RNA sequence: GGGGAUAAGCUCCGUGCGUCGAGAGGGAAACAGCCCAGAUCGCCGGCUAAGGCCCCUAAGCGUGUGCUAAGUGGAAAAGGAU
RNA sequence: AUGGUUUGGCACCUCGAUGUCGGCUCGUCGCAUCCUGGGGCUGGAGCAGGUCCCAAGGGUUGGGCUGUUCGCCCAUUAAAGCGGCACGCGAGCUGGGUUUAGAACGUCGUGAGACAGUUCGGUCUCUAUCCGCCGCGCGCGUCAGAAGCUUGAGGAAACCUGUC
RNA sequence: ACAGGAUAACCGCUGAAAGCAUCUAAGCGGGAAACCUCUUCCAAGACCAGGCUUCUCACCCUCUAGGAGGGAUAAGGCCCCC
């Protein structure tokens, strides 16, 4: 469960723009 | 080409900074820009040319907010269950010199340059210091306008 | 203090109290004790002082280590240890020259005994740390004493350090804790230590007052 | 604030002396030392009183006006009258006796309890059941009284242990 | 002492303080004092 | 949008929508599919995009006015709260 | 809403092989605490409880039945904790179970045969290269070459407890 | 083991913001087998490679005289031997 919710977190950064792939 | 030091053009100067009433944070990155050698403008990545850095009164450090009780500093002895911590106030109290030495060791490139770029800070707790032979010229923190 | 005395433990046997309880009291030979050197705070920054004991030919003494017990003005000795007080209050009690004997400690005073174990070379994990074994029947293929399982796996995937398993045992320092004195021989200098104190059959041992129950 | 914004009468007999931050008084019960927080400035009016003042009005100086000026009241008047803290043991059998400086209870236990006085306190014991503790520093009188309620856990079903004097305790009745 | 995520003063004497940057409950009744937590 | 429990890095559809597939280089610590941008070769020249400018780490312990006391920043719900 | 240990959903890694249940030996970690330690409130008189908060240092028995995990039972005990580590651990051990070929019963099938039905029997291979770990040496360094005696940064071991 | 230090839960003292009240915002205290010392052992390859002492504390050759190379030694050590 931890570390489904990171992966999904990490796609908030700047960078990313609010979207990364596989979720 | 662009100029890079030979063989004897490095030169060394002896700096004591008074870490008294200063903030860990801002002392360290002072001290580590001073050890690489950036100021110097014959700077080169893979030639040390820092000069030499001592740091006194190392006891009267301030640190801001809650972090003299609520920073760790953490260490692991390989065994398991080897976790030992201790916070920064007791890591005062014990030995002083290592809160500044860690937050400076902590800056500079882990590579083993970094490794000898070490050799180069001496850290003492009191106000005074065994170089005065090496005629250390004092050194103060501040800042370029733009 | 923390009075101490170099000694050399002879044997055991065993002796009758005034209850006429059996008591089995280790025999230690707490032979003449000369004080070297002292150390002291300013000089070498802690406060002990250190003993020689045993006889030894001055012509087996090594010229490095003869100075040094000529520049202390006393004849050389086998063994030199040293007995670490813990404050200058203590260090004043004693003066390089003078020689300690069994008197200094009394009937019915707590002793730590320290020496080093007897060897017991290379040793299994069933002697070693006393593991339990595996069935002689019911089908064991040769696996009677070895170990078994050292880990999990995959995860951690290795031994963590400071797993119990086979290697060299014994020969090692230990101390033994509040041993009874039964009785402190004046003439023959031995000290009757109720209890097994750690060593080999003349081997050196260095006995300390108590440190619990001093 | 309202606290703080009230001057603090200092009587003919005692003598005040200020500097800066550091504030000392003198009286007739001995001698106490302040330190005052770094935003209140505290200063003496002529009369022969004590003022004190908040340059602005955040958190800070609000808070720490009331703080800093019912200080120096409670310092003026313990080096002029000093506190007395009254006290009275409740329970059979239970006996106060003092023993020079220190101070022992008698409350049941298999065996007896002392305290001993600390510098600037001082016990003075009038009956068996009911004594007295006086001093200079309210707080340290206070803290004292403290531990001596701490001797006894608190009974709510006979009231026994140690007790203020004007303290109501609470008590259930144990039927069953 | 309830140490629960809601607290509430449970009769009129009860006060709603903050030590320490957790919410009590104080009164003169103790079983009315609680605690967020 | 359907199926699912309006779950899945699930499955099935539409899209002059994209990219990977068949795609290097910069950013996201590392990280095919996200963001910037399509590599003809050389240069010890210059300006920028996304992203950054205390030290590691390149360039700001930048300027003005405020807010935060929780290391919030640097994970989260019904709800509680001078 | 947490957790990811249960029964599942998906079919993403492995079918030119990731050995699968119990038991043994050996551990290590979490705390959602069984005992021991500290507290609040009690419809807490005392002894004894009930509930909640803090706390993971140590400890947590021997047997009857079953392949059993689990469970019931007999004696104690301060307690007989819950879980993760490929439902830890088979290049460490057993093979009782399950899941090859033999045989029989009940049931299905006209028949070869079949049964997450039952019963008896049924090969557990390998000289450790590398990381790992337990031990022991050879070389060099510590700004001349050697010998004693040491401070100790940093680790490791231990920590249980009853009756009178 | 005994003892000590800083603490968790919890009990407090002095106290304003907020004429009262509040263990809290400034201060001061108590408080557990947990943590740091205390007990035993390893430990200067701890590269910041440590300290107190003691002994030997001096002889030749070569290239070219700059450094290096070669040999014989002292204190000491090892090998062979019991
Ligand atoms: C004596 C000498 C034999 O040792 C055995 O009897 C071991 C004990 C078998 O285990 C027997 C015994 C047993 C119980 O397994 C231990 C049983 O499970 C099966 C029948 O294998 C082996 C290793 C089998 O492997 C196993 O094959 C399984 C299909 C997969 C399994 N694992 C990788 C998935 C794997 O170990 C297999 C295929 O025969 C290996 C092949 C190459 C051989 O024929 C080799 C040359 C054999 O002559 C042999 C090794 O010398």
């Amino acid at each position: 469960a931890k570390r489904g919710r990171k992966k999904r977190d990490r796609k908030h950064s700047k960078a990313n723009h609010g979207k990364r792939p596989n979720a | 080409p662009t100029y890079t030091p030979k063989a004897g053009d490095t030169t060394r100067s002896w700096y004591v900074i008074d870490a008294s009433d200063v903030v860990l944070g801002r002392l360290a990155s002072a001290a580590a820009t001073l050890l690489r050698g950036k100021h110097k403008p014959t700077f080169t990545p893979n030639v040390d040319g820092g000069d030499f850095v001592i740091v006194i009164n190392a006891d009267k450090i301030a640190v801001s907010g809650d972090k003299l009780t609520k920073k760790f500093a953490y260490r692991h002895s390989g065994y398991p269950g080897g976790l030992r911590k201790r916070t920064i106030g007791e890591l005062l109290e014990k030995h002083p010199t290592r809160v500044v030495e860690n937050a400076i060791i902590g800056m500079l490139p882990h590579n083993k340059l970094g490794r000898q770029i070490q050799k180069k800070l001496k850290v003492y707790a009191g106000p005074d210091h065994p170089h005065a032979a090496q005629q250390p010229i004092p050194f103060e923190i501040k800042q370029v306008a733009q | 203090a923390r009075k101490g005395i170099l000694g050399t433990k002879l044997g055991m046997t065993q002796v009758f109290d005034e209850n006429n309880k059996v008591v089995p009291v280790t025999v230690v030979k707490a032979g003449p004790n000369v004080v070297t050197r002292i150390r002291t705070t300013e000089r070498d920054g802690y406060s002990a002082v250190q003993l020689a004991y045993g006889e030894i030919s001055p012509r087996k003494v090594i010229k490095p280590v003869a100075g040094q017990f000529a520049a202390a003005g006393v004849n050389p000795r086998r063994h030199v240890a040293e007995l670490r007080l813990d404050d200058e209050a203590a260090v004043a009690e004693y003066e390089v020259g003078q020689e300690l004997t069994a008197e200094i400690f009394s009937d019915g005073a707590y002793v730590d005994v320290t020496g080093t174990s007897k060897g017991k070379g290379f040793a299994g994990t069933m002697k070693r740390h006393g593991f339990r074994g595996q069935g002689a029947a019911h089908g064991a293929q040769a696996v009677h004493r070895r170990p078994g399982s050292i880990g999990g796996c995959a995860t951690p995937g290795r031994v963590f350090k400071g797993t119990r398993m086979s290697g060299r045992m014994g020969n090692d320092r230990v101390t033994t804790q509040n041993l009874k004195v039964h009785k402190v021989d004046a003439e023959n200098g031995v000290l009757l230590i109720k209890g097994a104190i750690p060593g080999r059959n003349g081997g050196l041992v260095v006995v300390r007052s108590a440190i619990k129950r001093g | 604030s309202r606290i703080g914004k009230q001057p603090v009468p200092v009587p003919s007999g005692v003598d005040v002396t200020i500097n800066g931050q550091n504030l000392s008084v003198k009286g007739p019960k001995g001698t106490l030392t302040l330190d005052v927080a770094e935003p209140i400035s505290v200063s003496r009016a002529e009369d022969g009183a004590i003022v004190v003042t908040r340059p602005d009005d955040e958190r800070r100086s609000r808070s720490l006006h009331g703080l800093s000026r019912t200080l120096i009241a409670n310092l003026v008047t313990g080096v002029t009258e000093g506190y007395t803290q009254k006290m009275e043991i409740f329970g059979v059998g239970y006996r106060v006796q003092l023993k020079g400086q220190n101070l022992e209870f008698a409350l049941g236990y298999s065996h007896p309890v002392l305290i001993e006085a600390p510098e600037g306190i001082t016990f003075a014991v009038e009956s068996p059941t009911k004594f007295s503790v006086s001093g200079i520093d309210k707080q340290k009188v206070g803290q004292i009284s403290a531990v001596i309620r701490r001797l006894r856990r608190p009974d709510p079903y006979k009231g026994k242990g140690v007790r203020y004097e004007g303290e109501q305790i609470r008590r259930k009745v144990g039927k069953t | 002492m309830k140490v629960n995520p809601s607290v509430k003063p449970i009769c009129d004497k009860c006060r709603v303080i903050r030590r320490h940057g957790r919410v009590m409950v104080i009164c003169s009744d103790p079983r009315h004092k609680q605690r967020q937590g």
